[PDB]
């Protein structure tokens, strides 16, 4: 291992799972579960057969309020989903014994489609899962009913939308958690252009699991972006471990100590207290009735601070059961702790900066929206390198129904299909088990 | 907790506003109906409108965090999220926008605090907002002349005062009575006329404003004279800079 | 006789069947009043700025042949080609500005936020108050803050917001000044279709100022619209001027229920929303309002769309956005002047109805071979029978687009399906290329050689109903003489069917408005009016200039 | 006295130091000549179009306080803030049009194709002939084909092509009408630096017509330029009109030796080239021509760049392209009116000059802590000592941008390095926020809290010298009160050093051109002239519209 | 220098940009460390390696 840190791994309940695990057992570069989650995210597609059938029945294809009168086709797609799904699987798969998965849901209304990994070993990116799935189901539908050459193009429009006139699959009746590569704010951002609501949908509103999946996706993107390389690698792993994986039970314990009566300020005071006890910080000098704290390990202070930030979101937005205040917590947890200690806030102010504009663009006329529509690829929330969005995911998870644009409104298809994948639903359980199983191979 | 550095009265007042163990001075008594009237989200005695069903009528997912974080009463009831917003004159109002937000999240649970140059806001569950509002209105958070409750048209924090020492208000929600020396709130925060105005008490004396204010000014206590407070801000700037480079 | 005979006889001294004439003795550019104006203007320009500009002695000497007048089809107006250059034609520029500066924005999500999140009531009275507020705010005026500085109302007088809904009773409770009345703008059968498509939905048609659209880009429109919608929602519904719920309105206005005229473009032709390349052919047909005033002549409806599209897609988009310079005036004019395309297309319509009856032909390849071959042979024979016609449309590309448009539209008249019409378009090209051993310019039939195979393909970036295709469809992204004709073929089967719209009913209604500056019910008449310098555009700065 | 005292006295009755005034008794909007004009215009506009528009009774009543006049800095012109709205100010619109319609295109690759691939000679004689051909062709006129319809020369009189070269001999050989003479437009030391940067290279400055730029978009510019370059190369150098080599010229003109004003933008803010978001801060500093006329006053040079950038980036780009409506005229005016930023910056220059001497300070954090703290405290103290000044710049964001700009520019004056100047900018915000317990609007210091850490970062989307940053730098992509000030800080160190350019010498030379419509040597004077409605823009359609 | 970024980084990556981005920052950091480039000048090493990204 490159680094000497070890961490104690805890479950969502707050129970010790494995003691003294090398930090890099949690690294996306080494952890087999993270590799599995990331590859799953790349290759999974939800197909809305009911939607495809209704689009064809009405010729409502190609985007909102769009319809071509006279193109209507009455095909019983949902009635023949099994035959259609089986025919499509034969085209999607590379061999009979590979990891292709095609599973019908909702009595044939939706279909979870997992494209084989082999296809991606020889692909540049991830557009293979949506494109191969789309054409496979288009051909299966056409063959199922012997749709004529003259009408088949409507089946294509019903499945994939206005592409390629539009750059996106505008009006498509398939869904992925990744968006198209052209929409990346920068190279290596693909794992960041995953809406918070998609994560909350997949984790079925589980606070700690939503935090973990989001942290997993964000920090893995930091590796693909090159941010977690060289001098900064340890900072990002410690942030992944302590903020997203509940390492040493710090997030869990902080929430336990402040859940009944606590506030952002009380969580800060206990975190600062814990850091002193664990030797992470020490009094560097004293001013008039004020103590300036220092540290010989900024990366570790930042991770401790990242843990408290998560705990404060859970305490603050948890007490409100309303996600909107997470933009406030991300800001003033960091503002307060800096003047509490004299040490820089999480991500050296990047989280505070993201919170400033995040607050603005979730309470103003100019753009953004509710917390659930943001993501790491959003111009508003791309600035902190993994330390902010997982808190937004935890907050939306704690939301009891105060948001008009909730995961049910913008990610219903994700909520039905992606949540069926065990690794996506409970990533923390899989990543921790994988970490333990490689603890002595690192 | 230290909250904030510095050796001026401002620094101490900033520390006091954040410290939950500091008892904010109660300068006036406001009726519950007057708070509901000032807020303007519902009529006094009107039922709390619900944004979603009660939490006990819902079956929340088994979630260790949900079980450990006690919801505020308004969230249990399913109350809407409403707001109260204050403008603070730069001429020595006791509370200032950053001071408020920092203090709110030290003192109050489930708070969505927003800070701007001419307005500071908190959003939370409606019934809980009303009790927060009572304290924000009754204590040294608020002065009837140098502070104003404004849901819109907040212009005034940076404007000169009028002949009476009142802060500018495009909508004149708070009226100074020159015959009595007291301030009355003729309209609600959004600017809708009230049937019965709300007595807001006498403005604080210029000497008391400087005693309680949290803004630094050359004609009060200058920030540049609070050398230890400036030093911590410079320290934070330097450490932030070094952390972002991290290749020394 | 033939609809183009009048135009040809006014263009030349000789009869239209005479295969010989005399050249070189016309005086060059001196034969033309417009070239004379240009030469004198060029002299004044160079003198004033100190740099040579327009100079007839540069390059080769124009006017060794007759520099022709052009009849704008369906009019009796005759102008020189320069008058139909988009730079010289304010009607053409305003047509694009009126599209570019328009966006459709729902109020349904917004009204749900108002009632569910804020707990306030939405009524026709609250909507009217909101609409009066947004019509103050949308041109650039304030409603909340003190010391706001605002746009000059007379410079932004063309900016406003209207609404429409399929619910007649709701519509009648809203102040009619703000309402696009579907019953008043559309014939009964079409109005019933459109109102049934919209149902209880309420949709805003927002038009931002032309002066802003010209100062900025098309991607400005939906943002500008959203800011002033947002401010008017704050004002009319008395929410905090910037609270959490305000964000829901911004997301609704900018994303959740916004309908752009055009989608953004990929990086090689990087462009934001509401640029010509993002406007699919089906939208273009629906923006053109011929359908609701000429619905008993499917040829007229289809060719009004062709004129709309040929001008926009070829002269402004491909001829400037994607290239520039002299540009592609004549490429586009061949499709809306001299009644040539009208003659060819009226022949096909009569052929289809005599043989099949409109829409009654089988939708298969048999109909494609029949109709497209017959109409192609008719069109090409006119060029052989009339030398004046062949000299008028001297560019092979011009003739290909006109002949194939008549063949494609006629095939769609027969089948009622735009996709078989598109197949007929490509067959027309193949027959044309073999008949005359020529077709268009060096790269004209890139899409045409790809054409046949991609008409009915279903693959990723190949398969798409014609109505959904547009200037960004891969094969179509580069070349003149196609896109405007494709929009016509998109309209053709729906015009024969009597359909109220081609692809989007909200887009159709959004331009059935008398408050537009350009009259989309009479595109070609507007082009003629612009040519004569009788069109008054919006967005001028005369009010803020010394003279 | 303070440079802003004059504006304060002409704005309010009280002396600038007075702490009390009276409100509510001014008559609302009736106090203002401009608001009265707007009210009457809205009445005429609403009546004429049949839809309510500007109405002072909508929303809250403006003018409970004094609606202030603004002095344009470095002028004696006083106008109401509405006259500095870009929609109401033709000078501001023309400034952006002159940038948007400009592209720089080398002739070096082209001349190599001519001699190496075609085997023909290039000489000053052929270059002049090509330049006479391209100035006919570039506005939209023909040089090769018969029967071409062209643009009206008077509508496109602002379009032309010039060249410059560092080789004085070659420059003298070319007809001076087509030459930007570096020796005549720059002082001796700057001219020598610029000529050494360019060497024997020959570069065209192409400006396409304003009327086209307004009809289309910024990505049109380099394409339009390339078409007419290509047509003029065919003509002047007698190649086949469309052979293999013709493609080499198009590739070189459209990609190989083209310099855009702005690079394209990512999808969320999808935009083509030559839009404001793509113009890096270093280019904007170099587009501004103050450096070559005010080079003995580094404050004046730096703040003319601030005015250039504040208007373009905040009012047109962020206030319209990226939002719209009333917009942010005041957010930008704070940086170029009432001589307020000038007072703060001249103080910092003087403070740096007394303590270090310009450019003699260590380039480290010690200098940042010293200069940015001192200047920040000076600026904020003025707002405390003068109540009028605080009421003048009533928005916290306005004060933040002005104070930090002076602090940043001052620090760069000391170090000669823009990156430490940027560090000072952020230090000023942290002190400002703590002094007054407020800073800007809801989301003003997103980049400012990221600021310190990202000034010296080297990571993928974090590390960049300030000159290379621009409106698309991630932290900067959203918010007013920064981008134009950043262009000033970018200019700050170079102005102190006497540098002829900040980031690109070709961009610097390309706007040292007396045939531009907007005079980039006196940006703020031009804004004042537009405010008075004395500026005559290009691109008007009056010639082709009725009287 | 020819650089082949390890296959392992791409098994956990969505696409292919890790190759230029990991290489760029690695060489940027190595150069800075080789000559102890200062915090004040290091940003020039970044521009020399990766250009105007992310403004472009
Ligand atoms: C120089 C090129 C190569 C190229 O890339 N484009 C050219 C020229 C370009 C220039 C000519 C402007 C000028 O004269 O200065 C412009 C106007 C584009 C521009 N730069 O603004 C144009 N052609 Ni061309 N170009 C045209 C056409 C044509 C037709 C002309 C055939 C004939 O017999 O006259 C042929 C292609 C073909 O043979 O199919 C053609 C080729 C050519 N075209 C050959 C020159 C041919 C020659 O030496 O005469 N164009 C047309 O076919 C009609 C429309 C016409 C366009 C102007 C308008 O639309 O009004 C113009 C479209
Ligand atoms: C409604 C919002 C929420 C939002 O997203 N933008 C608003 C309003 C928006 C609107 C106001 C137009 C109108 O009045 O109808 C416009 C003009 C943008 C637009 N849509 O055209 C604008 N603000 Ni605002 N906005 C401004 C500002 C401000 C300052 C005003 C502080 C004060 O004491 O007056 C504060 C932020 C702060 O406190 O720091 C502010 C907030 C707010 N601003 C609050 C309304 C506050 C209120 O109730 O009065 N703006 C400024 O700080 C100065 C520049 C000024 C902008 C207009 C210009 O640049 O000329 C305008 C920029
Ligand atoms: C955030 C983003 O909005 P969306 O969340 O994508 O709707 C973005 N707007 C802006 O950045 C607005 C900038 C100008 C208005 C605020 C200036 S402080 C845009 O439209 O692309
Ligand atoms: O001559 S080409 O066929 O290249 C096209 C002329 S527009
Ligand atoms: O109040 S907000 O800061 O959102 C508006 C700033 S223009
Ligand atoms: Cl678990
Ligand atoms: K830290
Ligand atoms: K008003
Ligand atoms: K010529
Ligand atoms: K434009
Ligand atoms: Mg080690
Ligand atoms: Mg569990
Ligand atoms: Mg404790
Ligand atoms: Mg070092
Ligand atoms: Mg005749
Ligand atoms: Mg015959
Ligand atoms: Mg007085
Ligand atoms: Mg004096
Ligand atoms: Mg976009
Ligand atoms: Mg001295
Ligand atoms: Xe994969
Ligand atoms: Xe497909
Ligand atoms: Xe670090
Ligand atoms: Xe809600
Ligand atoms: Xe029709
Ligand atoms: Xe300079
Ligand atoms: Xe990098």
């Amino acid at each position: 291992a490159k680094f000497e840190d070890k961490v104690d791994l805890y479950d969502d309940r707050g129970n010790l799972v494995e003691e003294q695990v090398p930090l890099e057992a949690l690294s996306p570069l080494r952890n087999p579960a993270i590799k599995s989650i990331v590859q799953g995210i790349k290759r999974t597609v939800a197909v809305n057969l009911e939607g495809i059938e209704n689009a064809l029945k009405t010729a409502k294809v190609g985007g909102p309020a769009c319809k071509i009168m006279g193109r209507e086709l009455d095909l019983d797609i949902v009635g023949n989903a099994e035959s259609i799904a089986a025919a499509a699987k034969e085209m999607i798969q590379v061999t009979e014994d590979d990891d292709t998965n095609v599973e019908l849901l909702g009595g044939g209304k939706r279909a979870l489609v997992q494209v084989p990994s082999a296809r991606f070993d020889v692909a540049a990116e991830y557009s293979a899962a949506p494109l191969v799935t789309a054409t496979a189901f288009v051909q299966a539908i056409i063959n199922e009913f012997d749709v004529s050459m003259y009408d088949a193009n409507m089946v294509k429009a019903a499945v994939l939308g206005r592409y390629p006139q539009s750059v996106e699959y505008m009006g498509a009746n398939i869904a992925t958690m990744l968006d198209i590569p052209q929409k990346l704010e920068g190279p290596g951002y693909a794992l960041r252009n995953i809406m918070v609501n998609h994560v909350v949908a997949a984790t079925l509103k589980n606070t700690l699991q939503a935090a973990a999946l989001s942290t997993i996706l964000e920090q893995t993107a930091m590796f693909e972006m090159g941010d977690a390389v060289g001098a900064f690698e340890r900072m990002h792993l410690l942030g992944l471990a302590y903020q997203g994986m509940n390492a040493d039970n710090l997030v869990f314990d902080l929430v336990k100590a402040n859940g009944k009566e606590g506030t952002v300020g009380s969580v800060i005071a206990d975190l600062v207290e814990r850091a002193l006890e664990d030797g992470v910080i020490k009094v560097e000098k004293e001013l008039t009735d004020y103590k300036v704290y220092g540290t010989d390990d900024l990366a570790m202070w930042n991770a401790y601070a990242a843990a408290g930030l998560m705990a404060a979101t859970m305490v603050n937005q948890g007490a409100a059961r309303a996600a909107q205040g997470v933009s406030s917590t991300l800001l003033y947890y960091n503002d307060l702790i800096e003047f509490e200690t004299g040490l820089p806030s999480v991500d050296f102010g990047k989280v505070e900066g993201t919170a400033v504009g995040f607050s603005f663009f979730s309470h103003s006329i100019y753009g953004g929206g509710g917390p659930g529509i943001f993501n790491g690829n959003h111009i508003v929330t791309r600035h902190s390198k993994g330390f902010a969005i997982p808190c937004v995911a935890a907050a939306m998870a704690l939301d009891a129904g105060t948001q008009m644009f909730s995961p049910e409104a913008t990610s219903g298809l994700i909520k039905e299909v992606f949540s069926q994948v065990d690794e996506f639903r409970e990533p923390l359980k899989y990543v921790v088990e994988a970490a333990a199983e490689i603890k002595n191979e690192i | 907790a230290q909250y904030y550095p510095g050796t001026t009265k401002v620094a101490q007042n900033r520390r006091n506003f954040c410290n939950p163990e500091y008892e904010l001075e109660k300068l006036r008594e406001i009726s519950d109906e007057d708070v509901v009237k000032i807020l303007g989200h519902r009529a006094p005695g009107e039922e709390y409108p619900s944004v979603h069903p009660p939490l006990e009528e819902m079956d929340e997912p088994e979630d260790a965090i949900r079980e450990m974080v006690e919801p505020i009463d308004g969230a249990k009831a399913g109350d809407r999220v409403r707001y109260i917003q204050f403008t603070d004159s730069m001429y020595f109002a006791p509370a200032q926008p950053y001071v408020r937000s920092r203090a709110y999240l030290c003192r109050y649970r489930g708070a969505d605090a927003g800070t701007l140059s001419g307005r500071q806001i908190i959003e939370t569950r409606e019934r809980d907002l009303e009790k927060i509002s009572k304290e924000l209105l009754e204590t040294e958070f608020f002065d009837p002349a140098r502070s104003g409750v404004r849901g819109k048209s907040v212009h005034g924090h940076s404007l000169r005062l009028d002949e009476d020492g009142m802060m500018f208000d495009m909508l004149r929600r708070q009226i100074y009575n020159k015959d009595t020396g007291r301030v009355e709130m003729v309209k609600n925060q959004i600017g809708d006329e009230l049937d019965e105005p709300v007595d807001l008490g006498e403005p604080l004396d210029e000497e008391t404003l400087m005693e309680k204010t949290t803004i630094y000014r050359v004609d009060g206590e200058a920030y540049r004279d609070d050398v230890e407070a400036v030093e911590i801000m410079q320290r934070i700037h330097v450490l932030r800079s070094q952390g972002g480079f991290n290749l020394e | 006789d033939k609809l183009f005979i009048n135009a040809l006889k006014k263009k030349f001294e000789e009869s239209p069947e005479e295969k010989k004439t005399t050249f070189y003795t016309l005086g060059g550019w001196k034969q033309s009043e417009r070239k004379t104006e240009f030469v004198n203007a060029g002299k004044e320009v160079a003198a004033k700025r100190g740099i040579p500009q327009y100079n007839p002695d540069i390059g080769t000497p124009l006017g060794q042949r007759v520099l022709m007048p052009y009849q704008v089809s369906t009019t009796d107006t005759y102008v020189e080609g320069d008058d139909l250059h988009f730079v010289n034609n304010a009607a053409m520029q305003q047509m694009w500005d009126d599209i570019r500066r328009t966006v459709i924005v729902g109020l349904n999500h917004a009204h749900a936020v108002i009632e569910k999140r804020l707990g306030k009531e939405v009524t026709p009275e609250t909507i009217t108050h909101y609409l009066e507020t947004v019509n103050h705010a949308m041109p650039g005026a304030a409603v909340v803050q003190e010391h706001m500085v605002e746009t000059h109302p007379a410079l932004v007088a063309d900016s406003y917001v209207k609404v429409f809904t399929g619910n007649d009773e709701i519509a009648d409770e809203i102040d009619p000044a703000f309402v696009i009345d579907i019953n008043k703008q559309f014939p009964e059968d079409q109005a019933e279709t459109l109102k049934a498509e919209v149902g209880d939905g309420i949709w805003q048609v927002v038009r931002i100022p032309t002066i802003v659209s010209r100062t900025c880009d098309g991607a400005t429109t939906s943002r500008w619209s959203a800011m002033q919608i947002g401010m008017s929602m704050i004002s009319a519904y008395k929410q905090a001027a910037g609270e959490a719920a305000t964000g829901d309105f911004a997301y609704a206005a900018k994303h959740a229920e916004v309908i752009h005229m055009g989608t953004y473009l990929p990086v090689r032709r990087a462009r934001g929303e509401n640029e010509p390349g993002g406007v699919p052919f089906g939208y273009l047909a629906d923006i053109c309002q011929s359908s609701r005033v000429n619905y008993e002549d499917p040829v007229r409806v289809s060719l009004d769309v062709v004129a709309t599209g040929a001008m926009l897609y070829d002269q402004i988009w491909l001829g400037s956005y994607m290239s520039g310079g002299v540009g592609f005036t004549q490429y586009a004019t061949a499709a809306y002047t001299d009644n040539i395309l009208d003659d060819f297309t009226y022949f096909g319509k009569e052929y289809v109805e005599d043989k099949y009856g409109l829409c009654e032909a089988p939708n298969n390849m048999d109909t494609v071979l029949d109709v497209a071959t017959e109409v192609t042979f008719y069109g090409l024979e006119q060029y052989e029978e009339y030398p004046a016609l062949l000299e008028d449309q001297f560019g092979g590309s011009q003739r290909a687009a006109v002949v194939a448009a008549a063949a494609g539209c006629s095939t769609a008249f027969a089948t009622g399906n735009a996709q078989t019409g598109l197949s007929g378009w490509y067959l027309s090209m193949y027959l044309h290329k073999e008949q005359h051993s020529r077709l268009g310019f060096y790269g004209y039939d890139l899409q045409d050689q790809c054409g046949a195979s991609n008409v009915f393909s279903i693959r990723g970036d190949e398969g798409l109903p014609l109505e959904l295709r547009g200037p960004n469809y891969p094969n179509y992204a580069m070349n003149v003489g196609h896109q405007g004709e494709y929009a016509g073929i998109s309209q053709a089967p729906h015009a024969a069917r009597g359909d109220a719209f081609v692809f989007n009913p909200l887009v159709k209604i959004a331009f059935a408005d008398d408050n537009l500056v350009f009259d989309f019910t009479n595109v070609r008449g507007e082009f003629a009016k612009g040519a004569l310098r009788e069109f008054e555009p919006a967005g001028e700065r005369a009010l803020i200039t010394p003279a």
